C-alpha cells in the first residue's frame, strides 16, 4: 500500500507516502517564486510534528546537511537561508495568515522535541535518494504556499512545495 | 490632414554602385538600408503614413503613363512585412546583382518626367493628402549639364510641384571631388523662406548619418499643448510644448470580428441594477470610506478641489543654474518653443529671454498647470542653445528645457550610514580600472530588447515563416572583453580591499 | 514604482499651551493659539487621511482644570490630558476644531513636558513602538522652575524620546528685520520679552544636550511649519532596500543596497461611483458593449474575443501565437556596469523614468563599503559616470541608466537614473532664433529683459562669503493638493449641509515668491510691456 | 473517520448527483474564489464553472446567484478576472493575466481538449441545484481551499493570490 519505496539498507526499506496518515517526518522540496528580496531559488527541508525544520539541500546537493542547521519554524529557515542581507528579522516577520503549516496544514503542533538528524552513511544515501526522487516529481506535482511579511504594503512570498511523508526506524 | 505622404526617389545610375574604399557601403546599399530602416521605424511607432519607393535611370519601367526609365517599385500604401522583405532582397552584393538583373542600371533619364510620375503617384491617393514630400537619393550634382532644354523643363516642373504643395528634399551622398548643391539644385529643392536659406546638410558618407538626416527632415513635429507663458497678468506670450523623449510601449492587441478582421470601437454604458435603464450623469455621486465614515461629494466638487490656477505657465522668478540639483529628477523633461500663430510678437520676446538667460546663466522658475482642474507643479525653464555637429545636424534645438521639480512629499528619507573612506592606493587602483573601461556614450546607442524581440516575432508570423532566431542583447555587458582589458587589476584591487577571510 | 516600508508605528504626544498669554491679538498677525491649532490640525488630518498606524496623544497645559495622573495636590496643576495614546479619528479633529477653548491660567511647560513623558512611559507598556516623539507648542511667556531640568534631560536620554519645539517666532540670527502681512510666506528679535528670552535659552540648551549643534535646527515657528514637512520629520520611514551586487566584469562584485530617493507622492484612494439615493455601489452596473462597428444591433457573445496584433497593414491573430513564443527571457535581477564615460556626455534632458535611486554598500559589510568608496572617489576625481544595466527582478523589463557619484560630509553613494533607448527619441528640427532677421530683438529690448532678469533674482550672495542663498526653495514646500483635499474632506465630514470652503490663504502664500521681488519686477515689467507689442491673432 | 470527501446533492425526485473533491472522471468543476486585500482589486468573491475545454461560465458574485441568468461565458479564468474583478476603467484596457506554471484553476496540468459545448441551466430546478452547490461551497470555504497564482504584466508585473474551493461533478445527460 506504500506509494513509493526507497532502499535504506540490506534489511529494511522506507515507505514514502503523499498523505499525512500516522507519519512523523515530512520532506518538503521547495521552489521559491521570483522576488526581488530572495537570492535562493530552491531548498529542501525535513519537518517533524513539532514544526522543527532541518535544512537538507540548497541546489548544490545534500552537502549542507552536514552543517546541521536546525530552525524552530519554516519562517526561521527562510529568515536565515533565502535572504542575502544580514538582519532580515529587523525588517519584517514571516507568517501564514491562515495558520497553515508547510507540512501539517491546520494541525496541532506537538511540544518541542528533538529533530531527526542523519548520523550514518546509510542515512546520507537515503537522503540523497529522497532528494533525487523529490526533484524528479517537482515538475509535475506540487502545491502553492504563501508567507506574508508585515510590511506596508504586506510582502507576499510564493512557494512551490512537493511533500513526502515518512518514518525512520527506532 | 493627418496622413503624411512620402516618396523615396532613388537614383539608379552607374556612379551609385562605385564603392571606392573596399570597406565602405555602396551608396545604393546605403539608400536601400535607410529606406528599410524608415519602414521598420514606421511600423514600430505604429504611425500611419504612406510610403513609396521609385527608381529612375533603369531600362525597365512600370509607371502608369509609359514614360522611359522610371520604375515604380511600390506605390503609396501603409508599411508592411512584404515590402520590407522585397527591399531586403535588394540589399547587399547579391541584392545589387539581382537588382541589376531585374532592373538594369545605366540609361538616359529626364528629371521632369520623374517628378511628373511622382506627382501622379501623389494624385492617385484617395485618403487625403496632408503633407506631400519627395526625397532624392543621388550622388550626381549635375545630371543634365549637357542638355539645357531638359534642365529648364526640370526647373519648371519642380516649380510647379512646389507651387502645388509638394516638398522636394535632397539626400546627396559622397562623390569624388565633393557635392556642390549650387551647380544644379537650389533651383529645385524647397527652401523655407529665409529661415532655411543657409544651414544645409553636408554630403553623407555613412549609414547612420544619412539615416539621422532622413529621420530629422520627414517627421512633422506635433505639439502636446499650446500654453501661455505669463510674465505677469499683462505680458503673455504663446509657446508650444513638446516631448522630445517618450517611452516606447509594446502595442496592445486589438479586437477583431471573427466574420471580418476589423476594429470594434468598444463603448461603455452605465446601467442600473434594479430598473435596468440608463443612468444620467446627474443621477450619481462620489463616495470615500474612511474607517467607518462615508464622505459624499458630487462630481463637480471632486473636480473643484483640484482647481488652483488657470492653464499656462506663470513666471515666479529667476534662479542661478548652480542651485538646480541633478539628483532631484522627478519626471521626463519637456521642450518649450515660441509660437507665432497665436500671439504675434512672441518670438522676439522669447529670443531676448533665451539670449539673456544664457548670458547670465539663469533659469526661469515658473508654476505649471497643464490643463483645467489640475494642481500646479513648480518647473524650471533652463535655457538651451542650438548646437550642430559636423554634418550640420541639429543635435540640440534652441529653446527652453521644462524641468519638473520635486515637492517635499516626493523626497524620501535615507537610513543612517557610517562614512567609511578609502585609502589613496585603493582609489588609484579603481582609477586604473575605470580608465581601462572607458568608452563614448551616445543617446542612441542602445535598443529596447523586449520591443525588438516582439516585433521580430510579429514579422516572422506575418510572413508565415518558422520560429525566428534570437539576437544577442546589446544592453548586456560583454564580460569577456572587460576581463581581458582589466587583467590583474581586479586581483590587485581585491587584495588591497577584500580581507582574505571574506 | 511604489514605496514599501518596514511596518513600525510611533507614539506622538502633542503638548499644547492653552494659557492666557497665548491668546493675544495684534493688528496683522493671528494669535499663537490659532496658529498652533492650524499646525496640529495639519498633522492630524495627514495622519487620519493617510491611515497611518501612529498613535497620538494630546496634552494641554494652561487649562482651567486638572486631569493629569501626577496632580497629587498643589503640584502639576492646570495640566489636562485631553486624549490618550490611540489612533486618531474624526472626534479628535472635531475637538481641535470647535471644542478646545483658550484657558485663563498659566502653567510651566517643563511640568507639561514631565506629564507628556509620563504619558509615554506608562501608556506604551503593552505595545510596540519604534519611535517616541513629543512636539511642544508654546510661547514661552510663563515663569518656570529650573530644578527638574537635569532629571528631564536624563529621562529623555534614557527612554529615547525625541523633541521638537514650535514657537510663534523664529530662531534666526542677524535677520535684519525688514504690504499686508501674510501667513505661511517666505518673507523680529526686538519684539520678544525677557521671559521669552529665558525660555528660549532653556529650550536651546535642552536641544543642544539632546542632539547637539543640529538640535537647534529643530526649533520652528508656526508660520514655517505650515509650509514644510517638519512635523512629520521624526515619524518618517525609509523604504525597504533593494539588495544586489554591482558587477564590473565577471570577477569584481560589490554588495549594494538601493533606496528610493525621489518618488512622486500620489493620492491613495479613488472616488467610488455610487447611487444618488441609496449611496451604494451595488446599484451601479457598468458594462462594455462594442457589438458591431455598424448600425445593426446584433447580439455579440464573449466567445468571439480572439484578438490579434497589427504589424502595419497586416493582422496576426492570436490563433497563430503562443504564450511562450513571445516572451523576453530576462537573465535575472542585475546591476551591471556596461562601462564608464565622461560626465558631460550624459545630459539631464535624456533622463527618463519615475524614480531616482541611491546606492549604498550593504549593511554590515566593511569590504563592500571600502570598495564602493573607492569607486565613488575614482569617478569623482576623473569626472566620470557609470553606464549600467538595471533589472529589478526576473520579470521586470531591463533598463539602461546612469550612476554618478554623490559625496557629502556625512555619507557618500551612487545615484541611479534611467536613460533612454533608441525608440524613445524624437528627432525634430526647429528654426534658429539667433539667426532670424524677422525675430531679431533690438538692443533696447535686450536691456529691458536684462533689467527684468536682474530684478527678479531668487538668490542672494549674502555675507560676501561666496555663498549663494535661495530665497524661494520649492523642494521644501509640500504639495498643496493633499492639504486642500484633506481640508475639503474634513469639511464635508463635519458640515454635510455646507459648500466646500475656499483655498486657505497660507497655501497661496507658500506658492508665491517673497513680496520683495514683486515690485522690483513691476517696474521693469512696465518697461518691457511698452517695448514688446503682443497682439493676439484675430483668425 | 469523521471527515467526508464525497457528498450527494439531490437534483430531482429520482436522480441525485455526486460532488467529489478529486478530478478522477469528472467533467464540470465549480470554483468558489476569494481574493485578499490589494491596491488594484475591489471584487472579493466570484464563482465559476469550468469544463475540460477550459470554457468558463460566471455563476455567482457578491450579489448572489441571479447573475447566471445573464449567461456570461468566457474562454479562460484570466478573461473572467479582467472582465469582472478588474472593472476599473483604467485597468480594462491596461494589461493581461497569466499563470507562469501552465497550471489551470480546475485541471492543473491536464490538457484542454477542443471546445465542444458549454453547459448552461435551461430548467427551473437547475437554479435550485446551483444555489445548493453555491451554499455548500460557501459553507466549506473557511477551512477547505487551495492557493492559486496569476501574474499581471504591469510595470513591474504583479502577482495575485486567490483562495479557491473546487468541486468536481458530472451533470447527467
Amino acid at each position: 500500500r506504500s506509494m513509493t519505496t526507497i532502499h535504506y539498507n540490506d534489511d529494511v526499506d522506507i515507505d514514502i507516502h503523499t498523505d499525512k496518515n500516522g507519519k512523523e517526518l515530512c520532506y518538503c522540496y521547495i521552489t521559491i517564486d521570483d522576488h526581488y528580496l530572495v537570492d535562493v531559488e530552491t531548498i529542501g527541508v525535513i519537518v517533524n510534528r513539532s514544526g522543527k525544520c532541518l535544512l537538507v539541500n540548497n541546489h548544490l546537493g545534500i552537502g549542507i546537511v552536514k552543517d546541521k542547521r536546525i530552525s524552530d519554524s519554516f519562517g526561521d529557515v527562510c529568515m536565515d537561508t533565502i535572504f542575502d542581507f544580514s538582519e532580515a528579522r529587523e525588517l519584517f516577520s514571516l507568517t501564514n495568515d491562515d495558520n497553515r503549516n508547510i507540512a501539517w496544514d491546520t494541525d496541532k503542533l506537538d511540544d518541542d522535541t528533538d529533530i531527526w538528524t542523519p548520523v550514518t552513511e546509510d542515512d546520507y544515501k537515503f537522503l540523497s535518494r529522497l532528494v533525487l526522487y523529490a526533484k524528479s516529481q517537482s515538475d509535475t506535482v506540487f502545491d502553492y504556499y504563501v508567507l506574508t511579511g508585515d510590511t506596508e504594503p504586506p510582502t507576499v512570498f510564493i512557494f512551490k512545495v512537493t511533500r513526502f511523508y515518512f518514518n525512520m526506524p527506532k | 490632414s493627418g496622413r503624411d505622404s512620402l516618396i523615396f526617389l532613388v537614383d539608379a545610375s552607374k556612379a551609385m554602385f562605385e564603392s571606392q574604399s573596399e570597406d565602405e557601403l555602396t551608396p545604393f546599399d546605403m539608400s536601400i538600408q535607410c529606406i528599410q530602416s524608415v519602414y521598420i521605424s514606421k511600423i514600430i511607432s505604429s504611425d500611419r503614413d504612406l510610403l513609396a519607393v521609385v527608381f529612375y535611370g533603369t531600362e525597365k519601367d512600370k509607371n502608369s503613363v509609359n514614360f522611359k526609365n522610371i520604375y515604380v517599385l511600390q506605390e503609396l500604401d501603409n508599411p508592411g512585412a512584404k515590402r520590407i522583405l522585397e527591399l531586403d532582397q535588394f540589399k547587399g552584393q547579391q541584392g545589387q546583382k539581382r537588382f541589376q538583373d531585374m532592373m538594369g542600371h545605366g540609361s538616359d533619364y529626364s528629371l521632369s518626367e520623374v517628378l511628373w510620375v511622382c506627382a501622379n503617384l501623389f494624385s492617385d491617393v484617395q485618403f487625403k493628402m496632408s503633407h506631400k514630400r519627395i526625397m532624392l537619393f543621388t550622388n550626381e550634382d549635375n545630371p543634365h549639364g549637357n542638355d539645357s532644354a531638359k534642365a529648364s523643363r526640370a526647373r519648371t516642373k519642380a516649380g510647379d510641384l512646389r507651387d502645388t504643395g509638394i516638398f522636394l528634399d535632397l539626400m546627396h551622398l559622397k562623390k569624388p571631388g565633393g557635392f556642390d548643391i549650387s551647380l544644379f539644385y537650389r533651383d529645385i529643392i524647397s527652401i523655407a523662406e529665409d529661415e532655411d536659406l543657409r544651414v544645409h546638410f553636408e554630403e553623407s558618407s555613412k549609414l547612420e548619418d544619412l539615416l539621422r538626416k532622413v529621420r530629422a527632415k520627414e517627421t512633422r513635429k506635433r505639439a502636446l499643448s499650446r500654453l501661455k507663458l505669463k510674465l505677469n497678468k499683462d505680458i503673455v506670450i504663446s509657446v508650444g510644448i513638446y516631448n522630445l523623449v517618450q517611452k516606447a510601449l509594446k502595442p496592445p492587441p486589438i479586437k477583431l470580428y471573427r466574420e471580418t478582421n476589423e476594429p470594434v470601437k468598444t463603448k461603455t454604458r452605465t446601467f442600473n441594477t434594479s430598473t435596468g435603464g440608463l443612468l444620467l450623469p446627474s443621477d450619481t455621486k462620489r463616495s470615500q470610506i474612511y474607517g467607518s465614515r462615508q464622505i459624499i461629494l458630487e462630481k463637480e466638487e471632486t473636480e473643484e478641489l483640484k482647481r488652483f490656477d488657470d492653464p499656462g505657465l506663470m513666471l515666479m522668478g529667476f534662479k542661478p543654474l548652480v542651485l538646480l540639483k541633478k539628483h532631484h529628477y522627478l519626471r521626463p523633461s519637456l521642450f518649450v518653443y515660441p509660437e507665432e500663430s497665436l500671439v504675434i510678437g512672441s518670438s522676439t520676446l522669447f529670443s531676448a529671454l533665451l539670449i539673456k538667460c544664457l548670458e547670465k546663466e539663469v533659469a526661469a522658475l515658473c508654476r505649471y498647470t497643464p490643463r483645467r482642474n489640475i494642481p500646479p507643479y513648480f518647473v524650471a525653464l533652463v535655457p538651451q542653445e542650438e548646437e550642430l555637429d559636423d554634418q550640420k545636424i541639429q543635435v540640440t534645438p534652441p529653446g527652453f528645457q521644462l524641468v519638473f521639480l520635486p515637492f517635499a512629499d516626493d523626497k524620501r528619507k535615507m537610513p543612517f550610514t557610517e562614512k567609511i573612506m578609502a585609502t589613496p592606493e585603493q582609489v588609484g587602483k579603481m582609477k586604473a580600472i575605470v580608465e581601462k573601461l572607458r568608452f563614448t556614450y551616445r543617446s542612441d546607442s542602445f535598443e529596447n530588447p523586449v520591443l525588438q524581440q516582439h516585433f521580430r516575432n510579429l514579422e516572422a508570423l506575418a510572413l508565415d515563416l518558422m520560429e525566428p532566431e534570437q539576437a544577442v542583447d546589446l544592453t548586456l555587458p560583454k564580460v569577456e572583453a572587460m576581463n581581458k582589458r582589466l587583467g590583474s587589476l581586479v586581483d590587485e584591487f581585491k587584495e588591497l580591499v577584500y580581507p582574505p577571510d571574506y | 514604482p511604489h514605496m514599501v516600508r518596514s511596518g513600525n508605528k510611533a507614539a506622538v504626544v502633542l503638548c499644547m499651551d492653552v494659557g492666557f498669554t497665548m491668546s493675544n491679538s495684534i493688528p496683522g498677525i493671528e494669535s499663537p493659539f490659532e496658529q498652533a491649532k492650524k499646525v496640529i490640525t495639519m498633522f492630524v488630518q495627514r495622519q487620519v487621511f493617510a491611515e497611518n498606524k501612529d498613535e497620538i496623544a494630546l496634552v494641554l497645559f494652561g487649562t482651567d482644570g486638572t486631569d493629569n495622573p501626577l496632580s497629587g495636590g498643589d503640584q502639576y496643576q492646570n495640566i489636562t490630558v485631553h486624549r490618550h495614546l490611540m489612533l486618531p479619528d474624526f472626534d479628535l479633529l472635531e475637538d481641535i476644531e470647535s471644542k478646545i477653548q483658550p484657558g485663563s491660567q498659566q502653567a510651566d511647560f517643563l511640568d507639561a513636558l514631565i506629564v507628556s513623558m509620563d504619558v509615554i512611559q506608562h501608556e506604551t507598556i503593552g505595545k510596540k513602538f519604534e519611535k517616541r516623539h513629543i512636539e511642544i507648542f508654546t510661547d514661552l511667556s510663563s515663569r518656570f522652575s529650573k530644578s527638574q531640568l537635569d532629571i528631564i534631560i536624563h529621562s529623555l536620554k534614557k527612554c529615547d524620546i525625541s523633541l521638537q519645539f514650535f514657537l510663534p517666532f523664529s530662531l534666526g540670527k542677524e535677520d535684519g528685520s525688514g504690504g499686508p502681512f501674510r501667513l505661511g510666506g517666505h518673507g523680529p528679535l526686538k519684539g520678544i520679552t525677557e521671559q521669552q528670552k529665558e525660555g528660549l535659552e532653556i529650550v536651546k540648551m535642552v536641544m543642544i544636550s539632546l542632539e547637539g549643534e543640529d538640535g537647534l535646527d529643530e526649533i520652528y515657528s508656526f508660520s514655517e511649519s505650515l509650509r514644510k514637512l517638519c512635523v512629520f520629520k521624526k515619524i518618517e520611514r525609509h523604504s525597504i532596500h533593494w539588495p544586489c551586487r554591482l558587477t564590473i566584469g565577471s570577477n569584481l562584485s560589490i554588495r549594494i543596497a538601493a533606496y528610493k530617493s525621489i518618488l512622486q507622492e500620489r493620492v491613495k484612494k479613488t472616488w467610488t461611483v455610487v447611487d444618488a439615493k441609496t449611496l451604494k455601489k451595488e446599484d451601479i452596473q457598468k458594462e462594455t458593449v462594442y457589438c458591431l462597428n455598424d448600425d445593426d444591433e446584433t447580439e455579440v457573445l464573449k466567445e468571439d474575443i480572439i484578438q490579434g496584433f497589427r504589424y502595419g497593414s497586416d493582422i496576426v491573430p492570436f490563433s497563430k501565437v503562443d504564450e511562450e513564443q513571445m516572451k523576453y527571457k530576462s537573465e535575472g535581477k542585475c546591476f551591471s556596469v556596461l562601462g564608464f564615460c565622461k560626465s558631460s556626455q550624459v545630459q539631464r534632458r535624456f533622463f527618463m523614468g519615475n524614480q531616482v535611486l541611491k546606492v549604498f554598500a550593504a549593511r554590515d559589510d566593511e569590504a563592500a563599503a571600502v570598495a564602493l568608496s573607492s569607486l565613488i572617489h575614482a569617478l569623482d576625481d576623473l569626472d566620470m559616470v557609470a553606464i549600467v544595466r538595471y533589472a529589478y527582478d526576473k520579470r521586470a523589463n531591463p533598463q539602461v541608466g546612469v550612476a554618478f557619484p554623490h559625496i557629502k560630509h556625512n555619507y557618500e553613494c551612487l545615484v541611479y537614473v534611467q536613460l533612454p533607448f533608441m525608440e524613445d527619441l524624437r528627432q525634430y528640427m526647429f528654426s534658429s532664433l539667433k539667426n532670424s532677421k524677422k525675430y531679431a530683438p533690438t538692443e533696447a529690448q535686450l536691456n529691458a529683459v536684462d533689467a527684468l532678469i536682474d530684478s527678479m533674482s531668487l538668490a542672494k550672495k549674502d555675507e560676501k562669503t561666496d555663498t549663494l542663498e535661495d530665497l524661494f526653495p520649492t523642494t521644501k514646500i509640500p504639495n498643496p493638493r493633499f492639504q486642500r483635499l484633506f481640508q475639503c474632506l474634513l469639511h464635508r465630514a463635519l458640515h454635510p449641509r455646507e459648500p466646500l470652503p475656499p483655498i486657505q490663504q497660507h497655501i497661496w502664500n507658500m506658492l508665491n515668491p517673497p513680496a520683495e521681488v514683486t515690485t522690483k519686477s513691476q517696474i521693469p515689467l512696465s518697461k518691457i510691456k511698452t517695448l514688446f507689442p503682443l497682439i493676439e491673432a484675430k483668425k
